[PDB]
């Protein structure tokens, strides 16, 4: 899903 | 001036980043393998310290479609 993304941006 | 000496310029690239990886997920979402890494390899290859960003990636991704992402990174 879309808010996966949220893992790859506290990812840094 | 050149790229990088304007104020706006940092934040044109953390929403470029955003905008990138958002995209990216989505097309994954879709079953859009090829245009999702596309997207991905982008977000990465404006990110300074990618480490933890390509960890979490060949961590999270289908081995098949990390190797695609290798092969565009």
């Amino acid at each position: 899903g879309p808010r996966l993304s949220r893992l790859l941006s506290s990812a840094g | 001036g050149p790229l990088g000496s304007d104020l706006k310029d940092a934040e044109a690239v953390q929403k470029f980043f955003l905008e990138e990886i958002q995209l990216g997920e989505e097309l994954l979402a879709q079953g859009d393998y090829e245009k999702g890494v596309d997207h991905l390899t982008n977000a990465i290859a404006v990110c300074g310290q990618p480490q933890q960003l390509l960890q979490v990636l060949q961590q999270t991704l289908p081995p098949p479609v990390f190797q695609m992402l290798l092969t565009k990174l």
